[PDB]
RNA sequence: GUAGG
């Protein structure tokens, strides 16, 4: 990375290519963005069908939980949580609460 | 920020430094192009290198950081770690 | 005859010697080195002329001066008697096209030897591929056009020295004996008032003790130096004596800790010095220092002696002293004096040839090693010349030459002037030379003796100023490397028409007049008082008959560069020095126009460049078309030349040829059949003919600025094409091969509307910034996805697959239409690199018009950026009507002092009107009508050679004579002004304007280029301050100097900011754009990063580096 | 660094001649070369100034201290008459005058005062020959150097401010023209070292 | 309508610095700016533009028009 | 003055004038230090360069003492020498030469307080210099009782 | 005896031993600031420092082989004196002998050398840093501005103020989302122009020419937008900046926060800069034609 | 490396 980069002064192979491991800061304010965009609407339905979407999906940790997995802390069945589920998506993929997270993607 | 002392540095201030020792010329595999064990760029001295991905992939999660797996000894935490530790080759 | 359109002529004196092969300089090294036909063809040409060439081949001169190879038994050898070439495989064209190194193959008879066996075998042996230089002068390496320039060093030989010593109080005289590639040696006499050698400046030594160790005896070295007490009062001061004794002296003084040995200080020397390989003089060498030294004859060939040895000492003793005149040693009587090392006599340039040929005799030296070692390695028997020879030095050395090497350089391809103007540059930077720290005032300075060998004008005027320099006009090279130039042969105060070849050192003998003095009638001098030169630059005349040479031309000392500016003579040396620069800078535009004004040589600095396409036969053309003209000749020849179209130049412009002669029209053999880039009709034109006027307006051309109609925007007068190619390569990687297609993920439609279906954009569909020329996917990134992502996907029901987009884009700020796109593939007969797959190049071309801030500049040096382009109403317009179409500033004129421009103006409208004169019976009148030039037709083109230019008297005349253009009157003043009314107000100025035509060039500093601005992208690696550079995205660099600028005003949060928050702080940048979107305020700013790298860095020098606190330890 | 014995008898307008233009550009060239070194020297002089100076700072808004620094206000006084110094303007104008001044018994100068055209004038038509300038060498302070010792700047036309940056103004002022200077001696003469 | 629209001199003789002028001016445009971006919470510590505003602005010349008409004041600590 | 005059002869020659504070600036900082003799009473070095404020706070310290004050000269030395011998070593290193300014503060164990501006700038703190200073910084802005009275 | 005296005190005042002088372990660097990073086309990078650590640790490694077996003093003193010499390349390559050309075309760049010179640490990278929302172009001479307004070209003054125009955009309500407004001012739309006429106002640029020798080469001014791409520039400062226009650049930097804006608005504003401070005449008057 | 400043 020290070579002259064919230049005898100023200059070095070593300052002419771009990192990745750098965050952009664009990408991450809109990945900010839509997390909150996304509460937001999450908080517009029921409280209960907040959690239980937010437990199943992981918006709390990183690793997602299985259906029955949602069914201790909870409480409720493997089924049941499937069909609060199925009717949670039934009601995000509403036109309604799909615009604002549509340009997210 | 109040000063910046500066003075001789004994052989225990470089243990005290490193968090490990150097034992081999090695870098990385030329097939997996991923680095060895103990040598430079070893994980278990400087850190991981990706964000908390261990080496052995007992632990690939961001959750669960803070933690140590057996197989490697990796410690899982951020990448950027890797800037700053340090460690040291004996004579 | 009809080599040239017509053209009137302002010269006053008849050239007798035309200008030779402007391009001769590297064609005939090149040829020498091959020692092909033609080379052999100009030998025997020159030898029954009687003119002195060389008869031995380079490469052939190479290949027999490495003798058969002998091991420590000397049983076996290996000759290389002859070698060959043969067609190469590639065409020219082709090669560029594919990306393959134009060479030719190289074959060589190698005859091994062996006198155990008594047997000779022989086998022809390819030794590698040999690049090969085209019919222009060019090595086309990779496909780009390389080129090489010749380069000046100080040629080998003996030099001598006298400083001054202010300690001593007394003068210091020193020698030195510099080889051409053995150990150098150094000889100072009276550094404390004796005498010592420099033996690579090992220690400090005598030469009584040198003397001793040689053969010469005390009693003969005293007999021969006993009228000298200098050397008498070294040599009584020494108390060693005896050859042996003073042998083993300088030996353990040489090489201690060992102790000395009387073969191995023999051997030693004898390596040193006397073997043939380690200090091998040059012929150059050799042939100067015979006559430096004054022996007479010595061997042709062959490292020093100490004959010369003794010669050199006698030489230096005399010098010291104080004769100046001296029998020479073993040689005739001569001039003893010190020799300045500047004076071009010492100044010799390797041509292409000879740098060529040292490099592949360092190859050839590194082949020989490895063959030796393996002759050490090898059994008898098992030994053949196509096994023990290895390719890879030569090979090796010789593209290592051709690529990443100083003297190899990037062809410059702005216009034909640019081509030439990089072919005939001399360059005395380089390897083994003067590089660019070791620079001192001295040399850089121009010296009396470049003269018609090198021009003093024109040198870049940057930093390198004076370490690069154009050749002469009529300069020519000598067989041995030194520069001679032509001169008419005067005898007895007449003018004999031979001309003489006279080289540096030759010219000092005798005294050169000056072609501009005026010469009679008759063949004698009109003038018995005349100006000339003589030794030393010296420049006091003497009149009568006594001077026996004179100046050729008038324009011997200046380059083709300098020669095309006109009224030369009136312009400063600083602003010709300028225009000069500037003229290799200019771009072709869409449609070229030839000089109205301007000297009569452009025509052949035209068709000596390669860019012209002229024909090779005499003969007669049967159809015309732009894509091709074909041609037949009497003999029954038909030949077809192809002209290139819209192809990219090595800068980035259009190379477009037009087409010249009509259908039924004859052909002589060399006539121009198209024009290249930036000519017309064979000649010159890099730029447009405008009118000018000037006066200052409004302060719109305020501190050089210009101002210009909208006339130029309107007829594409000033516009350029400018082509843009873009490449992709589908590599393969270790999760799998990427793939070039039309199904991009995660895209719209529209975007993939101009993409075929292969995935390649079609040709003409128009592209803008941020558009998808190719469709290029990577294979697979492992993906963990996130909870926001996995959620948004299910509520939508898309996958993200594990394909990823990578395809090549427009870069931004970029417009264009395609017209060219071209695929290599890996499974197809193509060969790419390893490892991809498909290669895809893709060319965009536009047409850029003048525009604001676009720069401008004339021949005189005068230049400005474009600062209002004002409707065609606004502008001043003439009584007639006719608007000016360009305003100049006057107050650069006097200040700058270049008045030539001015004068142009007046003769460019001149040449604009045409002017007839007849009887009119004035002097100026007489001298236009023995010229020839007294009847014109308006637009016709007028010369004015760069010395025999139009004076004043003519122009004045001419003004009052100009042809009625309108109405029977004529619109400028003979003082050369016109009354012009305004545009704006309406009302006339209140006096006359001066008003003409004059030459104008848009230099390539356009503004597209220059524009750059960035909010945010990339990131260093190391440190993570933003990487610099418009081509990734760089931000302005905030300097020491500009700190300091800052903190005189006492502003120190400016500073915080430019220093933390803008850079060099990652985890605040987030934030700070973070804030800003949503739209609070900006956050306080931490510590930066590259502190931490440098402290860390500290730290590992075993240094301690603390940050603490008042208060212990401290918070970071 | 040499002289010919025979000058150019031309102008530019007339049209220089062959050896003439030559001889030209034997100057030409050395001007341009040096042109390129001064740039150097001076940006080399201009950063080793900033460096040594940058400490020094205005902290604090008047001395404790009396002591001042005598300058001639008015020199070169011909015969029965007073006159003013030629560069008056660069050694006396913008100083603070310490201490008061009576020559006819009454103030005319009062103390901690700046020096202008009217001032300097009146004093000098009294027929004073020299004042008592205050001045940053002989001021005491214990933080740095006081302003009113340091008397008003320049681009401002008031007092100095308290903690403005006078050693890096200081400095850029001192290498700004550097590379203007551009002059050297035009023949050695044949004499080295004199 | 401009930079300049302020005149200097007014406020710097208010001030009695150039350095104090601008740390004060920028305080109060940084607490105007925080005012619009507070968004609702409704702190009590925060207070509102004294002088008319535009539909459009930048808060720093709303505090510098303060500044010039003199309705604040500072005190250092 | 002579030095002064000098210089100032030296410039107006083309025709560029300055004023006469701005070369008294650097002439004062050449002639800061001293060169201490006799370093009897003084404990420390003879014969070496010091600063003058060090000096007068020695010989008050040792007259206090009841010892005798070691004598002391001017020194005049060149802008170069003087930058290298800052107290401060992050300064010191920063300017041109770097290897040996940092090994002798690394043997002599010296503490670089961070006043100054070289040293604050590389820090990415504020420099000490204007709207940056302490007194400047520290004032709270308040709109009066009868403003917020008038809505 | 003096030079002695001084540094054996300085030994004797400080608390480190001398036993520092000789050391005993090496430190590393952390590997990120010796990044081995991954180029396209299947080769490689890597800094030099790997090479002087890879060499000291195989000396050291052989060193220890030959010291475990019986081994003789001549062999085992040869590999102590290469391990010297490995170490001390380590910390200077080039201070002794002959520096470490390793390919054979240029020295090794070892730790001292990053620290020292024209492209040291301390002079590229400690105080002249690069710095983003910037821009740069040529020059041309604008006589209808005031003495505090310069021209920006369109392009410059959108890359200049891109969040700021995405904040106003999504405010006026003519783009739905912070994403769609990236996408329409990357688009370029005449709505996004008339936004960011609206923006730039009331908002000092400092313009800077490169050599900068005084203080008077940054100076502060209101833009205002223009077509082409050539910055326009108010004749009577030109001659402050030393600013000619035969081809000329400038760079033109923005501050962001409350502070930076405020002290360009005060101080660097191009119409409080009359006099020239090294002689307090009169620089913003020139006289070329007028 | 070479151009422009
Ligand atoms: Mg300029
Ligand atoms: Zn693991
Ligand atoms: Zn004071």
């Amino acid at each position: 990375l020290h070579t002259p980069l064919g230049e005898d002064g100023d200059s070095e192979f070593g300052d002419l290519i771009e990192d990745s491991e750098a965050v952009v800061p664009a990408d991450a304010v809109s990945f900010t963005l839509l997390q909150e965009q996304l509460h937001s609407v999450l908080d517009t339905l029921s409280e209960r069908e907040a959690g239980v979407v937010s437990m199943r999906f992981g918006l709390t940790d990183g690793q997602p939980k299985t259906l029955d997995e949602i069914g201790k802390v909870y409480g409720v069945t493997r089924e049941r949580i499937r069909q609060i589920e199925s009717k949670t998506m039934s009601k995000l993929r509403h036109p309604s609460r799909s615009q604002v997270l549509r340009d997210y993607l | 920020f109040d000063e910046l002392r500066i003075g001789l540095a004994t052989a225990d201030d470089i243990r005290q430094w490193s968090h490990g020792e150097v034992k081999k010329p090695e870098t990385i595999n030329y097939r997996t192009l991923k680095p060895e064990k103990d040598g430079l760029f070893c994980e278990k001295i400087f850190g991981p290198t990706r964000d908390w991905e261990c080496y052995c992939g007992k632990y690939k999660r961001v959750r669960f950081k803070g933690i140590i797996c057996e197989r490697c000894g990796v410690e899982v935490t951020r990448a950027k770690v890797r800037r700053e530790r340090m460690g040291h080759i004996e004579l | 005859a009809s080599t040239a359109p017509l053209r009137i002529s302002f010269a006053k004196i008849k050239e007798p010697l035309e200008v030779p092969n402007l391009l001769a300089l590297q064609t005939e090294s090149f040829d020498w080195l091959l020692g092909n036909d033609a080379w052999k063809a100009r030998v025997e040409s020159a030898l029954e002329s009687g003119q002195d060439v060389p008869t031995k081949s380079g490469l052939e001169e190479i290949f027999e001066e490495i003798s058969p190879i002998e091991d420590f038994s000397g049983s076996m050898s290996l000759t290389f008697r002859d070698h060959r070439f043969e067609p190469p495989k590639n065409s020219i064209d082709e090669c560029k096209d594919r990306d393959f190194t134009y060479a030719a193959p190289l074959f060589v008879t190698a005859e091994f030897t062996n006198n155990e066996t008594g047997e000779i075998k022989s086998q022809t042996v390819f030794m590698g591929d040999f690049p090969l230089m085209t019919n222009k002068g060019t090595f086309v390496i990779n496909g780009t056009e390389r080129v090489v320039v010749s380069q000046l060093v100080r040629s080998p030989g003996v030099y001598f020295d006298s400083s001054i010593d202010k300690t001593s109080d007394k003068d210091i005289f020193s020698a030195k004996i510099i080889p051409s590639r053995g150990a150098w040696l150094e000889m100072e006499i009276d550094k404390r008032d004796m005498v010592g050698v420099r033996i690579d400046r090992k220690r400090k030594q005598s030469v009584t003790v040198l003397l001793k160790a040689l053969g010469w005896t005390t009693e003969q070295i005293l007999e021969e130096f006993g009228e000298y007490e200098s050397m008498r009062a070294t040599l009584e001061k020494d108390h060693t004596q005896g050859q042996d004794d003073a042998l083993l002296d300088i030996y353990r003084k040489l090489r201690p800790g060992e102790p000395p040995t009387r073969e191995a200080a023999q051997t030693l020397l004898e390596n040193l010095y006397f073997n043939p390989k380690r200090y091998d003089l040059a012929k150059v060498g050799r042939y100067k220092v015979n006559k430096k030294l004054g022996a007479d004859e010595p061997l042709d060939a062959g490292v020093l002696t100490t004959d010369d040895v003794i010669a050199t000492i006698k030489y230096l003793v005399k010098l010291h002293a104080g004769e100046t005149e001296t029998v020479g040693e073993s040689g005739r009587e001569i001039v003893v004096e010190t020799d300045d090392i500047d004076h071009f006599g010492n100044r010799r340039i390797r041509n292409v040839g000879e740098l060529i040929q040292n490099q592949v005799r360092t190859g050839l030296a590194r082949m020989e090693r490895v063959v030796r070692e393996r002759m050490t390695t090898q059994d008898v028997e098992a030994i053949t010349p196509q096994t023990l020879i290895n390719i890879r030095p030569v090979v090796a050395s010789i593209k290592e030459f051709f690529g990443t090497s100083q003297l190899s350089q990037f062809m410059d391809q702005n216009n034909p002037l640019s081509g030439l103007t990089h072919k005939r540059r001399l360059n005395a930077l380089g390897p083994g030379g003067l590089s660019r720290e070791r620079a001192g005032f001295e040399v850089r300075d121009v010296h009396p003796s470049h003269y018609g060998r090198m021009c003093p004008i024109e040198t870049p005027e940057g930093p390198n100023i004076g370490l690069i320099g154009s050749l002469a006009s009529y300069g020519r090279i000598n067989p041995f490397g030194f520069i001679e130039t032509p001169y008419r042969k005067v005898v007895e105060g007449q003018v004999t028409d031979d001309v003489d070849y006279l080289t540096a050192d030759e010219e000092d003998r005798f005294v050169i007049a000056q072609a501009n003095a005026a010469l009679g009638d008759d063949m004698r001098f009109a003038e018995a008082r005349v100006l000339v030169r003589r030794r030393g630059g010296e420049v006091d005349y003497v009149p009568g008959d006594d001077v026996d040479y004179m100046d050729v031309s008038p324009r011997q000392m200046v380059s083709v560069a300098t020669a095309m500016i006109p009224f030369l003579e009136h312009d400063d040396a600083n602003r010709a020095l300028m225009g000069a620069n500037m003229m290799r800078q200019a771009v072709p535009l869409i449609k070229s126009e030839s000089p109205l004004v301007g000297t009569g040589m452009e025509y052949r600095s035209a068709a000596d460049a390669g860019d012209v396409v002229k024909a090779e036969k005499a003969g007669v053309v049967q159809e015309v078309s732009a894509d091709y003209i074909t041609t037949t000749n009497d003999d029954g020849t038909y030949i077809t030349y192809r002209l290139a179209k819209f192809s990219r130049s090595n800068q980035g412009t259009s190379v477009n040829q037009k087409v010249i002669v009509a259908e039924g029209d004859r052909i002589i053999e060399g006539q121009v059949l198209a024009d290249g880039p930036a000519t017309e009709n064979g000649e010159m034109a890099l730029g447009k003919n405008l009118l000018v006027a000037f006066m200052p307006w409004e302060g719109h051309n305020y501190e050089d600025a210009i101002i210009l109609s909208q006339r130029l925007v309107q007829d594409d007068v000033l516009s350029s094409i400018h082509i843009e190619e873009h490449e992709v390569d589908a590599r393969d990687t270790k999760l799998g091969p990427e793939e070039i297609t039309r199904d991009i993920p995660n895209v719209s439609e529209e975007v993939l509307a101009d993409l075929d279906e292969r995935g390649i954009i079609r040709i003409g569909a128009e592209v803008v910034a941020g558009d998808i020329l190719v469709g290029k996917v990577t294979p697979k990134g492992e993906t963990e996805l996130t909870p926001e992502e996995r959620l948004l996907r299910a509520i939508f029901g898309e996958k993200a697959r594990e394909v990823r987009d990578t395809s090549l884009k427009v870069p931004h700020g970029e417009i264009g239409k395609v017209i060219g796109v071209r695929v290599f593939d890996r499974e197809e007969g193509d060969e790419l690199p390893p490892g991809v797959n498909q290669l895809v190049r893709v060319y965009v071309a536009q047409k850029r018009k003048i525009t604001d801030g676009d720069k401008l500049a004339g021949r005189h040096g005068n230049k400005g950026v474009i600062s209002k382009i004002n409707p065609i109403e606004d502008m001043p317009f003439l009584e007639d009507g006719t608007p000016v179409d360009i305003i100049l500033n006057p107050l650069a004129v006097p200040s700058r002092m270049n008045p030539g421009q001015v004068l142009e103006i007046h003769l460019g409208w001149l040449a604009s009107r045409g002017w007839d004169v007849s009887g009119l019976a004035e002097e100026w009148a007489q001298r236009l009508q023995v010229i020839g030039a007294d009847k014109v037709e308006p637009g016709t083109n007028v010369a004015t050679p760069v010395f025999d230019g139009a004076r004043e008297d003519e122009l004045a005349g001419l003004l009052q004579h100009t042809i009625p253009n309108r109405d029977g009157e004529r619109m400028v003043l003979p003082s050369g002004k016109a009354r012009l009314f305004d545009g704006r107000s309406g009302e006339p100025f209140p006096e006359p304007i001066s008003v003409g035509y004059m030459y104008i060039l848009k230099l390539h500093h356009l503004v597209d280029d220059k524009l750059h601005a960035r909010s945010t992208g990339p990131y260093s690696m190391i440190t993570q301050q933003p990487l610099g550079g418009k081509a990734q995205f760089g931000g302005q660099r905030f300097g020491e100097m500009e700190v300091w600028a800052l903190e005189a005003y006492g502003a120190a949060y400016a500073l915080q900011e430019l220093l933390t928050i803008k850079s060099d702080d990652v985890t605040g940048r987030v934030k700070v754009y973070e804030a800003i979107v949503k739209g609070e305020n900006i956050p306080e700013p931490g510590i930066p990063e590259s502190f931490k790298v440098l402290i860390k860095e500290m730290q590992s020098l075993c240094l301690n580096v603390e940050v603490l606190s008042s208060d212990g330890m401290s918070i970071e | 660094n040499e002289t010919i014995p025979r000058p150019i008898k031309a102008s530019f307008r007339e049209g220089l001649s062959v050896l003439e233009y030559f001889i030209s550009t034997h100057g030409a060239r050395k001007g341009l070369a040096d042109t390129a070194l001064r740039t150097a020297d001076s940006g080399y002089l201009t950063r080793r100034l900033v460096d040594v100076s940058q400490d020094v700072i205005i902290r604090e808004e008047d001395c404790g201290t009396e002591r001042g620094l005598k300058l001639p206000i008015a020199t070169r006084d011909a015969d029965g008459t007073l006159r003013k110094a030629e560069d008056v303007e660069t050694s006396v104008y913008a100083r603070m005058l310490a201490e008061d001044v009576v020559i006819d018994g009454k103030v005319i100068a009062p103390a901690n005062v700046d020096l202008g055209d009217v001032l300097i004038d009146a004093l000098v038509a009294h027929g004073v020959e020299e004042v008592k300038t205050r001045s940053i060498l002989t001021c005491e302070s214990q933080v740095g150097t006081c302003a009113m010792c340091y008397g008003r700047s320049l681009a401002t036309g008031k007092l100095v401010d308290i903690g403005e940056a006078v050693g890096i103004i200081a400095a850029q002022s001192i290498g700004e023209p550097g590379t203007q200077l551009t002059m050297r001696t035009f023949h050695t003469g044949g004499v080295a070292g004199d | 309508e401009g930079i300049i629209n302020p005149p200097i001199d007014e406020l710097l003789e208010a001030t009695d610095s150039k350095y104090s002028l601008v740390i004060y001016a920028a305080k109060r445009a940084r607490q105007i700016n925080a005012y619009y971006s507070q968004l609702g919470e409704g702190l009590l510590e925060y207070v509102g533009p004294l002088v008319d505003t535009h539909v459009h602005e930048k808060p720093l010349s709303i505090a510098l028009r303060e500044i010039n008409a003199g309705l604040l004041t500072s005190e250092a600590i | 003055v002579h030095l002064v005059g000098e210089v100032q002869k030296v410039y107006n020659s083309q025709g560029v004038s300055i004023h006469d504070k701005h070369i008294e600036i650097i002439i004062r900082q050449m002639l800061r230090r001293v060169t201490i003799i006799e370093s009897g009473d003084a404990e420390l070095l003879p014969g070496e360069l010091v600063e003058r404020t060090k000096f007068e706070t020695e010989n008050r310290r040792v007259v206090q003492e009841g010892g005798h004050p070691a004598s002391g000269r001017p020194q005049l030395m060149g802008i170069t020498k003087a930058s290298l011998a800052t107290e401060s070593w992050l300064s010191a290193a920063s300017f041109q030469e770097t290897t040996r300014v940092l090994t002798d503060a690394a043997i002599n164990a010296k503490s670089d307080s961070l006043i100054g501006l070289k040293e604050n700038v590389i820090i990415g703190k504020l420099i000490p210099a204007g709207t940056g200073l302490s007194r400047y910084r520290n004032i709270r802005v308040e709109p009066t009782e009868e403003a917020k009275a008038a809505m | 005896a003096l030079k002695r005296l001084k540094v054996v005190s300085a030994f004797l005042q400080t608390s480190n031993s001398p036993k520092g002088m000789v050391l005993d372990c090496v430190p590393v660097i952390p590997p990120d600031l010796r990044p081995m990073v991954q180029l396209d086309g299947g080769r490689f990078a890597t800094s030099d420092l790997n090479d002087l650590y890879r060499r000291v640790i195989n000396r050291n490694n052989r060193l220890k082989r030959l010291l475990d077996l019986g081994a003789p003093e001549i062999i085992v003193n040869n590999e102590k004196r290469m391990l010297q010499e490995a170490v001390d390349a380590l910390f200077d390559n080039g201070r002794r002998g002959r520096p470490v050309t390793g390919p054979g075309n240029r020295p090794l760049k070892s730790l001292s050398d990053m620290l020292k010179g024209k492209q040291g640490r301390f002079r590229q990278n400690l105080l002249g840093k690069r710095v983003d929302y910037s821009a740069r172009s040529v020059i041309v001479v604008g006589p209808q501005l005031k003495l505090h307004q310069c021209g920006l070209p369109k392009a410059m003054a959108l890359e200049l103020f891109k969040p700021f125009v995405m904040k106003r955009l999504v405010d006026l309500n003519h783009a739905q989302n912070i994403k769609s407004a990236k996408r329409m001012v990357e688009r370029g739309r005449t709505v996004v122009y008339d936004v960011l006429e609206e923006v730039i106002a009331e908002h000092p640029v400092l313009l800077n020419r490169a050599p900068t020798l005084h203080r008077l080469g940054i100076q502060a001014f209101e833009p205002q937008l223009v077509e082409g791409k050539a910055i326009q520039i108010h004749p009577l400062v030109c001659t402050a900046f030393n600013a000619d226009f035969d081809g000329d650049q400038m760079a033109v930097h923005l501050p962001l926060s409350a502070e930076a804006q405020a002290e360009a608005r005060i101080l660097m504003l191009s119409s409080n800069n009359i006099l020239k401070p090294a002689d307090g005449r009169p620089v913003t008057m020139p006289t070329q034609d007028m």
